[PDB]
RNA sequence: UAUCUGGUUGAUCCUGCCAGUAGUCAUAUGCUUGUCUCAAAGAUUAAGCCAUGCAUGUCUAAGUAUAAGCAAUUUAUACAGUGAAACUGCGAAUGGCUCAUUAAAUCAGUUAUCGUUUAUUUGAUAGUUCCUUUACUACAUGGUAUAACUGUGGUAAUUCUAGAGCUAAUACAUGCUUAAAAUCUCGACCCUUUGGAAGAGAUGUAUUUAUUAGAUAAAAAAUCAAUGUCUUCGGACUCUUUGAUGAUUCAUAAUAACUUUUCGAAUCGCAUGGCCUUGUGCUGGCGAUGGUUCAUUCAAAUUUCUGCCCUAUCAACUUUCGAUGGUAGGAUAGUGGCCUACCAUGGUUUCAACGGGUAACGGGGAAUAAGGGUUCGAUUCCGGAGAGGGAGCCUGAGAAACGGC
RNA sequence: UUGGCCGGUCGGAUUUCCAACGGGGCCUUUCCUUCUGGCUAACCUUGAGUCCUUGUGGCUCUUGGCGAACCAGGACUUUUACUUUGAAAAAAUUAGAGUGUUCAAAGCAGGCGUAUUGCUCGAAUAUAUUAGCAUGGAAUAAUAGAAUAGGACGUUUGGUUC
RNA sequence: UCGGCACCUUACGAGAAAUCAAAGUCUUUGGGUUCUGGGGGGAGUAUGGUCGCAAGGCUGAAACUUAAAGGAAUUGACGGA
RNA sequence: GCCCGUCGCUAGUACCGAUUGAAUGGCUUAGUGAGGCCUCAGGAUCUGCUUAGAGAAGGGGGCAACUCCAUCUCAGAGCGGAGAAUUUGGACAAACUUGGUCAUUUAGAGGAACUAAAAGUCGUAACAAGGUUUCCGUAGGUGAACCUGCGGAAGGAUCAU
RNA sequence: GUAACUUCGGGAUAAGGAUUGGCUCUAAGGGUCGGGUACGAUCAACUUAGAACUGGUACGGACAAGGGGAAUCUGACUGU
């Protein structure tokens, strides 16, 4: 993701405290800073060589990953770098001995290292505080093939 | 609300210290100490409650500004002071030296030790840090902060305080075959070393722990006190060597030693 | 202790309710009441109103004693014992009470702080204090300014105070003495150049910014500013300090600066030893109280996940004056639409949103039940909220405190 | 693992005489995501000797020993539901062990000498369910995958960043 | 032979009985699923909403009252059978 | 025998109803807006200094190298600190007024029902083929139970040509 | 912001409530303009929105310009 178009805001966008010094022309040109966020996630190449720049990423950002970690569906995608999740899960009464579908929907950061359409199942993991609903942030996507190659159009 | 609670509902006390339910509305509320408040034990419990030496607080007071008792080689005159695991508690009259170790039931026993094993005591290592000036320290289990320490000393460890100078005198890694101590939980005061380690990142690594009659238990990693290697303990032990037999064999041994 | 019985008919068998029957740590009331143990108790109606009195004050050997207080000091003519008052410190943010508000709110179990504050306790911790050094001032120890007190008063009245005269501090405000080294910056003094040097200053810890280090799969070679220190001047130059976490721009260190420059003991008791320049010289013990930072403890704040009664005669709600999200800022102890500015059009909902009701604080629990359940929980513990109602704030570590304003 | 017979302890240690329950491996076409660097295997292959009196219940400096009996990176992972086991789970209450509160409701005490230099036992245990965490299982019930093959498998090209 | 409208006998079974091859395979109680009812009245009333030109429809209480109302069958008595 | 309704006395219960009815508790638009807080100022005082004018006072080694920290009249151009009343603009915002909307309770002339409910009056609608078989939907008519039209049912008085 | 009622068309500008000047800015909204058998000169207009500053809180500053509501009788309305 070294183009689309990254300095679209009022402020310059740029990861704090990583200075590219404009004497040394060493053969980079543009650092990036990028950590894993540990628990077994792969730090993504888009979010490697990318050049967004997203202080809520959990690999170029300045959050963390810690606490709970969770899986989902995707029901939106409407937001800007935030969508929504659907926890499908099944309450016990136990007078009745049996179940009902209850589902909660989770608002969760998406880096732009994810590309998350609708209908996907997404591992988000714990963060801080990240807006008033927001508290989970996409660290894998797990969307694989959607069985949709069939239904383009023939001769 | 508002700030710190002063108080101790008695029934909000802490099970292990054995306090009967009438006799008072209120609990001796530990104060901030070395240990926390549910994992230690006050001296007035100690004095009063299990060496039966003062009747009242106001004898546990009278007791305690005459400078007779030391917590870890310093006196402490305060009451409700939150003496706990591996504490150690002189007192000169009678010549009496205790080390705060959990009976197999989940309390603290008195168990009297000697004037050479009051010398020293063993703490967990809690977290290694650099301070300012590069200074390396270890954090152990009772709030003691010792500067320099080995640098093979990592967390879970356990070193040796000297209690005269709280210097480190020598010191036990964790890893498998190494005795255990265990120091909360439900398998609370037991022993018995190893089976392995699990890791579980993100949270709650696990102990397998196996006594001496091969009975396996789990424990969690924060609840695990490494005494010694297998056999020959650093410290003494209590009445029961940290078995945990269960209510048959309790009651098939005290049947047996009462008729003599 | 898995039980039924009476009542519709002339009689029968049912469906079906009414009635009986047994409890209630469930209230009230009637009648009666000898003993022992145990003891709930203005919850319900009126979180309605309150006369009176009390419920939060506190002094050790160890902050401040010229009470013109008492007792009658023990080289004790500075003090020395006891000590009202008052200053200072600490507490008054706990406890006790109540259940009005409150329906994803509180609460419960379970997370998190790599998103923060934390008096106190405990443990560790401070040779650097000089502005623009060649413009040092008592450290054998700085300054005034006040209570209590004395005396003159005001007001019907208050835990009201005025003017004047004194005097302290662990109050307030200032202010020094505590090596030696190295490392950087500047610098009067290198001839045919991998050619060198005294001195002068700065360097503790806080604050704030910027920048750097904070590494890491086993071995190797020739090039191009560059003898990158390749000692017989090409006998390849035998070379790695660096902690923790699942994860960090983390711990920590370094550099350049910044600051209505923070702290770095002008304190107190008891004991009075040691030495040689016998000067009351240099040293010197056990404590007390303070103090910076980091831990620890006691907390606090926010937080993750799932779980709450009745109602659709509530089906759409939220979004001007934030609703959902992005960017930046402000504010905060800190995250965050928490607020602001500029954007985008989101967020929720029949898996019941949103609205309404509750004679709803929530839970641990309680009564009863063969089992499954039903009903209750204002009330001994835990959490929350409140102090007639709202709101705002001071102080403090901690209160939006109400026995504070 | 019920026991079961030397009944020799005047109907009281035992053990392949065993059946039946319950686990762990191996082979029968049978994954155990895969390499590394630390184990150097009930030692797959046994230089050398078997003073024990016969047997198929007891051993050594070894011939580089399937360096594979768990510690940390990946050419690393279909998701669940269910169920097992366990951690971590306030006390009080509930169930329940012990104990002549004189009995009992209770309480958590107490008991025993030589009561003159005091001994000693306790204050157990269970339940505490939904949700979360860890763990074994893989029937049952969903889900996934190779069909226009953009499928799988290859220790011995290393190319637009590396 | 399959599919249908039904019928007749029996009662294995079911039911309070009438009756029923479904109204069976139910205390030996679980194939899947929707709707409805909880003694009789007040009452399909009042009120609110909604549809309809209207008549009305759909949704739909409560206060109060009551000890039975009802179902099936038996015997009797009665019938302008 | 049983039985239905109108009408009639008595009591009770709700319903409707003129009254821009009333009371209470929320939420609330707008308006005014106390108070503290932050901030813009302000400077009664209440001071430590210094003075280039008579401050009848050493320039901290010294009454010549323009080079050594040097104080009481009093007016001050030189200051410096502390600081009350007052005050500017903000955010927070009680409270009041006005209007809206929701929730709950209550008064009301009069009207229309229902129940007690068995007794009275008028009839006899239903139960028998109840004397016109009953009942359902619907429409119209009528003192009242009811009657009639149209379609339906048998729960019929027909399981049958 | 907008009630009853309604013939669902209205009632309705219901009722009620805020704002308005000047000056200096800002942001939007056009027309001509072109391609290889990652590019803007140029021209013109008045609408709307926002902001700062300013003033004896004035500002549709003269002029111009609905009073409103709850009901009853009556005739439907517009019209003569
Ligand atoms: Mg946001
Ligand atoms: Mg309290
Ligand atoms: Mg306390
Ligand atoms: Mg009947
Ligand atoms: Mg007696
Ligand atoms: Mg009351
Ligand atoms: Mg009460
Ligand atoms: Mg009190
Ligand atoms: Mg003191
Ligand atoms: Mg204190
Ligand atoms: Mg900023
Ligand atoms: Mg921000
Ligand atoms: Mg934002
Ligand atoms: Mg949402
Ligand atoms: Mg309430
Ligand atoms: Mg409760
Ligand atoms: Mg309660
Ligand atoms: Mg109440
Ligand atoms: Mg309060
Ligand atoms: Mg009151
Ligand atoms: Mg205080
Ligand atoms: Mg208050
Ligand atoms: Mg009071
Ligand atoms: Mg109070
Ligand atoms: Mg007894
Ligand atoms: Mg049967
Ligand atoms: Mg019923
Ligand atoms: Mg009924
Ligand atoms: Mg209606
Ligand atoms: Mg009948
Ligand atoms: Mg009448
Ligand atoms: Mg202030
Ligand atoms: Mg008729
Ligand atoms: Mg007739
Ligand atoms: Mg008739
Ligand atoms: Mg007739
Ligand atoms: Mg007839
Ligand atoms: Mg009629
Ligand atoms: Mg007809
Ligand atoms: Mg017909
Ligand atoms: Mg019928
Ligand atoms: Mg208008
Ligand atoms: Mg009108
Ligand atoms: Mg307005
Ligand atoms: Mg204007
Ligand atoms: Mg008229
Ligand atoms: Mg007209």
């Amino acid at each position: 993701s070294t183009e689309l178009t990254v300095q679209s805001e009022r402020a310059f966008q740029k990861q704090p405290h990583i200075f590219n010094n404009p004497k040394v022309k060493t053969s980079k040109r543009t650092k990036r800073w990028y950590k894993n966020a540990g628990l077994g996630f792969k730090t993504p190449k888009t979010a490697i060589e990318g050049s967004y720049i997203d202080k809520k990423c959990p690999f170029t950002g300045l959050v963390s990953i810690r606490g709970k970690i969770l899986t989902g569906t995707v029901v939106s995608t409407k937001m800007h770098r935030t969508i929504v999740i659907r926890r499908a899960y099944l309450h016990y009464i136990p007078k009745y001995n049996r179940y009902e579908k209850r589902h909660k929907n989770v608002p969760v950061h998406v880096s732009p290292a994810f590309r998350v359409q609708v209908g996907d199942i997404v591992t988000v993991g714990q963060c801080r505080p990240i807006s008033k609903t927001v508290r989970f942030n996409v660290v894998k996507v797990s969307a694989a093939a959607g069985k949709a190659n069939k239904q383009f159009a023939k001769f | 609300a508002r700030g710190p609670k002063k108080h101790l509902k008695r029934l909000a006390a802490p099970h292990h210290w054995l306090l009967d339910k009438l006799s008072g509305c209120y609990a001796p509320r530990p104060s901030a100490g070395p240990h926390k408040l549910r994992e230690s034990l006050p001296l007035i419990v100690f004095l009063r409650n299990r060496l039966k030496y003062a009747l009242n607080g106001r004898e546990v007071k009278a007791i305690l500004m005459q400078r007779h008792v030391k917590v870890d080689g310093k006196v402490r005159t305060d009451t409700t002071y939150p003496a706990g695991f591996m504490d150690v508690i002189t007192l000169d009259a009678t010549n009496e030296n205790f080390r705060l170790v959990y009976d197999v039931k989940g309390r603290f026993a008195v168990h009297r030790i000697t004037d050479e094993e009051a010398s020293y005591k063993l703490g967990k290592v809690k977290k290694v840090q650099l301070g300012k000036k590069g200074v390396p320290y270890v954090v152990t289990h009772d709030g003691r902060t010792i500067r320099y320490p080995d640098p093979n000393i990592k967390v879970n460890d356990t070193v040796k305080i000297d209690l005269a100078s709280g210097k480190i005198t020598d010191f036990i890694k964790f890893d498998a075959g190494k005795l255990v101590y265990v120091t909360g939980g439900r398998n609370l005061g037991r022993i018995g070393t190893i089976v392995h380690k699990e890791r579980h990142d993100g949270g709650f690594d696990l102990v397998h722990i196996k006594d001496s009659l091969d009975n396996t238990f789990v424990t969690r990693l924060n609840n695990v006190f490494v005494i010694g290697e297998q056999g020959k303990p650093y410290i003494s032990l209590p009445k029961g060597k940290g078995i945990k037999l269960s209510i048959a064999e309790e009651r098939d041994r005290r049947r047996a030693q009462q008729g003599l």
